[PDB]
């Protein structure tokens, strides 16, 4: 809402395309730019105002770029868990975390391809009344 | 007693070391039981006093440090000269210097830096520098780019050589303690050979090179019709028809008459009226004048041969009635500390440095420099901080010196044991001069920024109203305009004209003219001295009180970094001497930063600026310092309110970026005021919470967390603080004169 | 090799002599005995100002002292003060000139109300002072002050208002 | 000041006045009853904030006055 | 020895600076060709 | 009755003070209270 | 004017006792029969609060505590 | 008292008026040679070859002055308390044997035989005078 308008029926945004400003060295990047802003709703000012609301219609504004983070995401955390898990059953823990080691990383970053499939199967994430609790309350 | 002596073999050369980290260190060597190891690992790295108790592979290690350095500065230097080579408007600046930016950078063509890339004029489309390279590379007489080329792989090869030699002086063929402590060798030495010699081959560049390329330059001729360097020493007749004292030949320097050689040895005390620079002969005998002298003053010293003094001698001759036994001692605490040294060498190249950018911008030393408005602010600018900071590190290594290698033996009723015994007057008497000052230099702003907003404009400290002329600085200011008559006579010109006398225009723009000195430049130069003062005081009271105090005497024992003794004696916080240079930092800092806005301020307001072929000067803001500068409104409102427009409307430009620079810096500024005004009682705790849900979830990391130290608190903070600070009004000094 | 360098450890040698001494006998002292400090100039000085002159009663110095102070502050609030550019600008200095002395005999009453702990002795005036140790000595002491300052600043106003006439 | 500067380097300061006021001659005559000591650490905290927040107030306040009353809107 | 070179690069450091860079440079290479993607095209 | 505000406002800025500070201190610095 | 509470948990370092600079602290013998000695602080009035004891005791948490409290002359470590 | 001061030509640094009012402190020792020390408050001194003296204003400038003659290997440290009507005690040492050596003579003060987590909570002894360290 708030006065949103689609694309080409804005008359901010056929103003603002013909302003390039190519970006990269491509010399109709300016133009296929523009071009590809066109699904998205305009304002006013020409400028596209995404909808992360949710719609089906607009997921790729929120939707699709934010089930691809928290797959990385989860890829980072779970890689560096299994690693800082697998390094405590060594003798020497502390070297290994500055000094990596890359026999027993390498093949823990090599998974997490499918993270949530680990993540469920464990059901016992270490969780206990053993942990640090640090005085009374 | 001054021979060589190299150790063989000193220590091998295996990469295993690097794979152990903390060697250096026994506490560090053990293992990293927390994080606080990690910080202490580059705390300690250079610290090369806490890894061993034996001087000699100390200073083993110092002076192999240097070769290192030496490499990186040369490799930045040869990087400099390759992008004025290759990415650059070299070419272009030398036909046209005026109406042409200077430009050695280009943003790549990605997501949208290529704005960046500004049309500088040239035909070159980038980053318009202020480092004045282009005014330095032709006054080096480098008139094309393979010429530029073939110098910067010069720096290389002697950057690879340098670093050659550290390699070859730690691991192969190490000097032992003598050869060290020879400091009269020293002496004579760098006097000599690197300050003599390098002056004297220097004027061989100025007379043969420099001087005939540039008299050739501004007399209207292109540099495609310029013969090379080499032309000059092969044919003589060209040489001979610009400079005809060479006619002569080198027979009147060996017969003594030197008047022959007058026509290309000038002191015409002036500055050129074609390219805004002083002469290129001036120049040259300058530095003959110079080496001679220096080549002289290098044979004080014995080294030998029983012909000179010992500096021993000298110090313990000094003495005096109120000093018991003067200079006694010293020469020990020199020979004996490399900390001593460190601080009187920062203190005075500090000073120094500061010194030349008060040089270099009343008398232009390059060819086209005043005109170039962005370089002499940015130029003058910069100089005037990096004396700044190496003069506080001269009194942080004044204190590392007392904790660590003051012994009272040597230091037995000497001037620096009189001067520990009686630190209560010295200090309490600067305390009376920073509180004196300080009410009479700030008050008078605000009696001013008082009475004009009362209605009362009258009753100010102005120049229409009640008055403080600078009577001293007008009367110093007399004399040098008069001098080229009766003192110095065969001056033709007064040395600069900032002292005296006429406009100087170089195309439209006025390369300098008098500075006139009134009440409002009276209002800013104790603002300064009250600044120093309080600098001073700090740091001078870390040097004094760090072995002992009244409150703490056994502070010695602590340690020169240490952040407290308690909370008790109703708090013991910030007494170390390291504490004091991080109150000295901030001081520092706004001792300098008024410098640098009353150096931009008043030359936009009196001297830079245009002028009318008729005679008129167009200043760049009118005369506005005269009447604003003595309020503090008025730096708000003319100088940074004004002056800062182009920064904040440069958005969508070239100079779009220090808009960015300028903002951030804002952040990383009030960033630093978490560790200056926080504690570490509150930090850990919070970390003490998080590494319960890393626990529960068994993320526990095995170098167990823990807080910045206190004294890494402090240190981070003053970090962030000046270069949010520094970076702020660099930003500003840019955008403002590029574009105006 | 010159003389210079081998009288600089005899004591004949001018050098040597030293100048700076510690306070009286001990050393453990606090102050240090400079010409500054302990010179027969300065302590003649110090010692015969007002507040140390000897066989002088506590009235006699706070008019002495007083009435240097009063013709001392007409100066200030005439000249530089406001109204300093009309017919009454030294008016307005006299009545400014006995408002400090007012306030500054307050002050002194004040101070003296509270119990001073002692006047002290140092290098330039070995004595005790005076019997300034009493609220008595320091009560007399303001109210002539007040006599005083009242007094110097109307000579400095009459000398100044008519120094025409007197020259 | 009071934020960043702590409190030993002002006790330190303050010993050097107590000195010379105890050897200044004329100025032996008046002295302190309570002996002056630097302000302790949770004070100058407590000093330090209110000048931080008195100042966020007093400048706000005036430009949030003149700026919508010079315009007026 | 190798063994002693190749855990220099095992340091933080150096492995956060070489996987740093790999992560910034498919990050600057990929808009290089695709210039900007403010969002998902929609089929 | 504008002259009120010519006899309040210096009290408050001088005799107010002046009366106030100097009972303060004299309390203050008092042996017994 | 401080007060100086030693607790149970001591074991005999003697390093409070070497790190105070006003000589606060004092070993004395226990009445523990296999307890060799404990830590005591009898004169108390010249504490100064720089809590130098409290960072040498080894204990998990300090068998000795430093409490400020009313100060005076000595207290606040005033030579003047 | 007995002993000669050690020379020094003197120093800001040292006894001020609270020495004739309050409790100025005075330290002793006897020395083996004739050594350059470093003073609590500045300077330098060169300590007599035997019964040197020392005045002192504070009790922590003569510990910490002791710590020093240890380096020197002088264990003989003696400080006092001189009021100003010349009473001085034997104050650093009560009994001849160090703090850090054990002696019968001394009895346990301000002990508490509770660890210290067992101690009440404040809340408990609110409006009594009583401190929950006690
Ligand atoms: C030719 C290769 C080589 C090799 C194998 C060694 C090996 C060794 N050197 Mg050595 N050295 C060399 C060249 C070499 N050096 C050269 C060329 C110099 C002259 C500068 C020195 C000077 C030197 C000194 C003075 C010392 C050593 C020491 C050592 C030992 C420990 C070093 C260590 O673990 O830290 C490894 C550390 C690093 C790899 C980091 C070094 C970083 C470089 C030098 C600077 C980079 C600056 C950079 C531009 C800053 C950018 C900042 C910003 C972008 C973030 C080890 C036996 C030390 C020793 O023996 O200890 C007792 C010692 O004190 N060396
Ligand atoms: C002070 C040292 C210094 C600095 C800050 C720079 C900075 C720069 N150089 Mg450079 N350079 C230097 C020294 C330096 N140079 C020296 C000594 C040489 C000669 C050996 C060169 C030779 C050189 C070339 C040949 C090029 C640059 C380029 C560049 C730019 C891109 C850097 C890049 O892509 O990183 C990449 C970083 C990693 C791969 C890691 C950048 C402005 C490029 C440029 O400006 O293109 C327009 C370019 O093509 N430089
Ligand atoms: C010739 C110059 C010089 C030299 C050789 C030294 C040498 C030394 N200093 Mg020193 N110092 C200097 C100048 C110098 N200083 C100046 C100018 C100051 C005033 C600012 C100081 C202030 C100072 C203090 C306060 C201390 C030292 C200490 C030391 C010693 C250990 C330092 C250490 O471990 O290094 C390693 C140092 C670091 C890792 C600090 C890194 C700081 C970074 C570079 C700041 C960021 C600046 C950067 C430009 C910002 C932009 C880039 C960034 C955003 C990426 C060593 C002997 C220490 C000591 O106790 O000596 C025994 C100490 O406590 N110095
Ligand atoms: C704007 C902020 C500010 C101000 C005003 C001050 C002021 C001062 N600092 Mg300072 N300081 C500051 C920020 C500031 N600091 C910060 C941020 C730091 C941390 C880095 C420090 C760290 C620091 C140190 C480490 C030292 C000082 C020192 C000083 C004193 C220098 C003496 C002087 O200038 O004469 C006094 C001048 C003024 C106070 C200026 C304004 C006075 C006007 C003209 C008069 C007021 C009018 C009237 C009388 C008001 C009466 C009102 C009535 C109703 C009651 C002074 C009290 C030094 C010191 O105390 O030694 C002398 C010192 O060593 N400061
Ligand atoms: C600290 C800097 C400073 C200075 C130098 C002045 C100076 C002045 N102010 Mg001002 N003012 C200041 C700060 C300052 N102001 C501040 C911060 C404010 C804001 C609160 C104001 C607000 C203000 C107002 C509102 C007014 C003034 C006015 C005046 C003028 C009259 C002064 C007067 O009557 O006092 C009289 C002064 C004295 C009685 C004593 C001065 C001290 C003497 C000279 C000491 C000498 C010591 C001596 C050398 C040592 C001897 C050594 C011994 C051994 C012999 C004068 C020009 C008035 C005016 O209209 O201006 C024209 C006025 O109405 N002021
Ligand atoms: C502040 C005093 C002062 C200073 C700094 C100078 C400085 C200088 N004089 Mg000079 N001079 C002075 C007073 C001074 N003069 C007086 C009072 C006289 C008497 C008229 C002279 C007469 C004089 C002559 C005759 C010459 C100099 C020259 C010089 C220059 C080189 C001198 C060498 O050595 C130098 C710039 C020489 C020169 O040519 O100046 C460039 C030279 O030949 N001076
Ligand atoms: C809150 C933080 C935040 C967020 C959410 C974003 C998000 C975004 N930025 Mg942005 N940015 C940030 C911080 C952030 N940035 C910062 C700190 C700066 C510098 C100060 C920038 C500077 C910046 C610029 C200059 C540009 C973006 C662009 C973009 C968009 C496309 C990036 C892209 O192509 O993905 C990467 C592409 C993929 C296909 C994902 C591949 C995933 C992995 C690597 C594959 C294996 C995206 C919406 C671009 C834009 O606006 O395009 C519309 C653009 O040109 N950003
Ligand atoms: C007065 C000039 C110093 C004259 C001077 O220093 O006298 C020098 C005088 C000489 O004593 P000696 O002959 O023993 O010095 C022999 C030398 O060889 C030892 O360095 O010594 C003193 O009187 C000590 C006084 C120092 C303290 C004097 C006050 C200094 C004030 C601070 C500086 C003010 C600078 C203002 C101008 C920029
Ligand atoms: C050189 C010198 C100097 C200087 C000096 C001076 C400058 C002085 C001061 C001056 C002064 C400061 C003076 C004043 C005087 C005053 C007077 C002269 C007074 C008068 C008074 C009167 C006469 C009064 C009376 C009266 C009375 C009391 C009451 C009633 C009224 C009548 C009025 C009657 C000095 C010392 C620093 C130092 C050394 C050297
Ligand atoms: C914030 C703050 C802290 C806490 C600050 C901390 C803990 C800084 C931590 C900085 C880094 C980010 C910690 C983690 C570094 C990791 C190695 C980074 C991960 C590696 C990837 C980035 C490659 C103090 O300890 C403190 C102490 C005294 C006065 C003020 C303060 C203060 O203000
Ligand atoms: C300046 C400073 C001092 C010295 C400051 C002192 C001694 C205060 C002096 C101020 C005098 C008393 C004048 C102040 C007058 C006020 C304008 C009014 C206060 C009165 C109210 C009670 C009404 C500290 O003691 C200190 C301690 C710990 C951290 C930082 C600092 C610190 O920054
Ligand atoms: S636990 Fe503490 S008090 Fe007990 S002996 Fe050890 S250091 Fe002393
Ligand atoms: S605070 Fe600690 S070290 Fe200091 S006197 Fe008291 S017990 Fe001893």
């Amino acid at each position: 809402g708030a006065d949103l308008t689609p694309c080409a029926e804005n008359p901010a945004f056929q103003a603002l395309a013909k302003n390039a400003r190519n970006t990269t060295a491509d010399p109709q990047s300016g133009q296929k730019r523009f071009e590809r802003y066109s699904q998205a709703l305009c304002g006013p000012e020409g400028y596209p105002h995404l909808i992360v609301d949710g719609r089906l219609d607009r997921a790729g504004d929120f939707l699709i770029p934010s089930i691809l983070f928290l797959y990385i995401a989860g890829w980072i955390g779970w890689v560096g868990r299994a690693y800082l898990q697998a390094i405590k059953k060594d003798s020497d823990t502390e070297q290994k975390e500055i000094q990596l080691d890359l026999g027993i990383a390498l093949p823990i970053i090599a998974t997490g391809f499918a993270w949530p499939a680990a993540a469920v199967k464990e059901l016992l994430s270490g969780e206990l009344t053993a942990k640090d609790s640090e005085i009374t309350v | 007693k001054a021979r060589v002596i190299v150790d063989k073999d000193p220590v091998p050369t295996s990469f295993e070391k690097w794979a152990q980290p903390g060697h250096f260190d026994r506490t560090l060597a053990r293992g990293p039981k927390t994080t606080t190891w990690i910080w202490n690992l580059h705390a300690l790295a250079h610290d090369f006093d806490t890894h061993t108790s034996d001087l000699e592979d100390i200073s083993r290690k110092i002076f192999a440090a240097h070769f290192g350095h030496l490499a990186v500065v040369t490799i930045w230097l040869s990087g400099m000269i390759f992008h004025g080579a290759k990415f650059s408007n070299y070419e272009a600046w030398l036909s046209d210097p005026l109406n042409v930016r200077p430009s050695a950078q280009v943003v790549w063509p990605i997501v949208g830096q290529d704005i960046l890339n500004g049309d500088v004029g040239g035909g070159f489309h980038g980053i318009q520098i202020t480092s004045g390279l282009f005014q330095v590379w032709r006054g080096w007489g480098i008139t094309n780019s393979f010429q530029l080329y073939c110098t910067a792989i010069g720096g290389l090869v002697l950057a690879g050589l340098f670093l050659f030699a550290g390699w070859f002086h730690y691991h192969k063929r190490a000097p032992k303690l003598e050869w060290f402590q020879n400091v009269e060798s020293m002496l004579n030495h760098h006097l000599q050979v690197l300050l003599g010699c390098g002056s004297l081959g220097w004027a061989g560049h100025l007379i043969h090179v420099s001087a005939p390329i540039n008299k050739l330059m501004d007399a209207g001729v292109a540099v495609k019709d310029i013969p090379l360097p080499h032309e000059f020493i092969l044919n003589k007749s060209l040489l001979i028809d610009l400079f005809p004292g060479f006619a002569a030949g080198l027979t009147p320097f060996f017969t003594l008459n030197w008047g022959q050689y007058a026509d290309f040895l000038t002191f015409k005390g002036g500055l050129n009226p074609v390219t805004g620079g002083l002469w290129m002969t001036d120049i040259a005998h300058h530095h003959l004048a110079i080496a001679v002298v220096f080549i002289i003053a290098g044979h004080q010293y014995r080294t030998n041969w029983g012909i000179g003094h010992s500096i021993k001698e000298i110090l313990e001759n000094h003495k005096g009635p109120f000093t018991g036994e003067g200079h006694k001692g010293l020469y020990e605490n020199l020979t004996t500390s490399w900390h001593a040294q460190l601080a009187t060498n920062l203190a005075f190249l500090g000073s120094l440095t500061i010194i030349i950018a008060h040089h270099m911008y009343a008398m232009p030393p390059y060819p086209y420099l005043a005109t170039d408005y962005a370089t002499q602010l940015c130029i003058f600018t910069h100089h005037i901080w990096i004396g700044g900071f190496l003069i506080v590190g001269g009194a942080a290594h004044a204190a590392i010196f007392m904790v660590r290698d003051y012994d009272p033996v040597v230091n037995q009723n000497n001037v620096l044991d009189r001067v520990i015994r009686h630190r209560d007057a010295i200090i309490s008497h600067l305390n009376w001069v920073c509180i004196f000052l300080g009410f009479h230099s700030f008050g008078l702003y605000i009696h001013n920024d008082t009475m004009r907003a009362l209605g009362r404009p009258q009753d100010m400290f102005s120049d229409t109203a009640i008055q403080l002329q600078p009577v001293f600085a007008q009367w110093v200011q007399n004399l040098h305009t008069l001098a080229p008559g009766g003192t110095a006579p065969n001056a033709l010109e007064p040395v600069s004209y900032a002292f005296g006398g006429g406009v100087l225009a170089v195309g439209g723009k006025v390369a300098m003219m008098p500075i006139a000195l009134g009440t409002a430049d009276f209002l800013i130069h104790h603002i300064h001295a009250f600044t120093i003062h309080v600098t001073v005081l700090i740091l001078l009271k870390g040097v004094l009180f760090a072995r002992s105090s009244r409150l703490i005497p056994d502070k010695a024992n602590l340690g020169f970094r240490f952040p407290c003794d308690g909370p008790g004696r109703g708090g013991t916080c910030q007494v170390s001497g390291w504490d004091h240079v991080f109150l000295g930092l901030f001081w520092m800092y706004n001792s300098l930063s008024i410098v640098i806005f009353h150096f931009s301020w008043k030359m936009q307001s009196d001297v830079w600026g245009t002028v009318d072929a008729a005679g008129n000067v167009s200043h760049i803001t009118g005369g506005n310092f005269a009447q604003s500068a003595i309020t503090i409104n008025g730096w708000l409102r003319d100088f940074l309110w004004a002056q800062a427009s182009q920064v904040i409307n440069s958005y969508g430009s070239a100079l779009s970026a220090y808009g960015l620079m300028f903002l951030g810096a804002h952040f990383v500024w009030a960033f630093s005021l978490m560790f200056l005004f926080s504690g570490r009682g509150y930090w850990q705790e919070l970390i003490e919470s998080i590494v319960w849900a890393h626990n529960k979830l068994k993320v526990a990391p095995a170098i167990q967390p823990r807080a910045l130290s206190i004294t890494q608190g402090r240190a981070v903070g003053v970090a962030h603080y000046l270069l949010g600070g520094i970076a702020t009004t660099w930003a500003f000094f840019h955008a403002h004169i590029l574009s105006v | 090799a010159q003389a210079v360098d081998a009288s600089k450890n005899l004591p004949s040698d001018p050098r040597n002599r030293e100048v700076v001494f510690p306070a009286g006998r001990d050393p453990q002292w606090g102050n240090l005995e400079t010409p500054v400090n302990a010179s027969p100039l300065v302590k003649w000085f110090i010692n015969n100002l007002p507040a140390y002159r000897p066989g002088l009663t506590p009235f006699r110095r706070g008019l002495e002292v007083g009435m240097a102070h009063g013709y001392f502050l007409f100066g200030p609030f005439a000249k530089l003060g406001p109204l300093r550019d009309a017919a009454n600008a030294n008016l307005a200095g006299l009545l400014g000139a006995i408002g400090l002395v007012v306030l500054f005999t307050l002050a002194l009453s004040l101070y003296a109300n509270s119990n001073p702990p002692t006047a002290l002795a140092s290098v330039t005036v070995p004595n005790p002072p005076d019997a300034f140790q009493s609220k008595e000595g320091w009560n007399n002491f303001a109210s002539a002050f007040l006599i005083g300052g009242i007094g110097g600043a109307v000579v400095a106003y009459f000398l100044t208002s008519n120094l025409a006439l007197i020259q | 000041m009071f934020l960043i500067s702590w409190r030993g380097y002002w006790q330190e300061l303050i010993e050097t006045l107590v000195w010379a006021h105890e050897r200044t001659p004329i100025a032996n005559l008046v002295r302190w009853k309570d002996k002056p000591v630097a302000l302790s650490i949770v004070q100058a905290r407590v000093v330090g904030l209110a000048h931080f927040t008195v100042g966020y107030v007093l400048t706000y306040a005036a430009f949030l006055i003149a700026s919508t009353a010079g315009k007026f809107g | 020895q190798s063994s002693y070179l190749i855990k220099f690069i095992s340091t933080a450091p150096v492995a956060a600076t070489i996987w740093l860079t790999i992560t910034a440079g498919i990050l600057i290479e990929f808009n290089r060709f695709f210039p900007d993607l403010l969002f998902h095209p929609l089929p | 009755a504008s002259f009120l505000s010519s006899i309040f406002v210096p009290v408050i800025g001088w005799v107010v003070p002046i009366a106030t500070f100097s009972f303060l201190f004299l309390y203050i610095e008092r042996e017994d209270v | 004017s401080h007060t100086v509470k030693i607790y149970d948990t001591c074991i005999g370092c003697t390093q409070c006792v070497r790190a105070c600079p006003t000589d606060v602290l004092e070993m004395v013998p226990w009445d523990g029969c296999k307890a060799a000695q404990v830590a005591s602080s009898p004169r108390t009035e010249d504490c100064v609060g720089c809590k130098r004891c409290e960072t040498a005791c080894p204990t998990d948490f300090l068998s000795i505590r430093v409490y400020l409290g009313a100060e005076t002359t000595r207290s606040m470590g005033l030579a003047y | 008292l007995s002993g000669k001061t050690p020379l020094f030509a003197g120093s800001t640094g040292g006894l001020l008026t609270k020495a004739v009012e309050e409790e100025k402190y005075a330290i002793t020792w006897t020395s083996p040679k004739a050594q350059v020390f470093e003073l609590p408050t500045g300077g330098a001194a060169t300590m007599h070859e035997g019964e040197n003296l020392l005045y002192i204003a504070r009790k922590e400038y003569g510990i910490a002055l002791g710590g020093q003659l240890r380096k020197f290997k002088i264990t003989n440290y003696k400080i006092y308390r001189i009021l100003p009507s010349g009473e001085t005690t034997f104050i650093h040492p009560a009994d001849g044997v160090f703090p850090e050596k054990v002696n019968a003579g001394r009895e346990k003060v301000r002990f508490n035989a509770r660890s210290i987590g067992e101690n009440p909570n404040p809340s408990q002894v609110k409006f009594s005078g009583k401190a929950t360290y006690d």
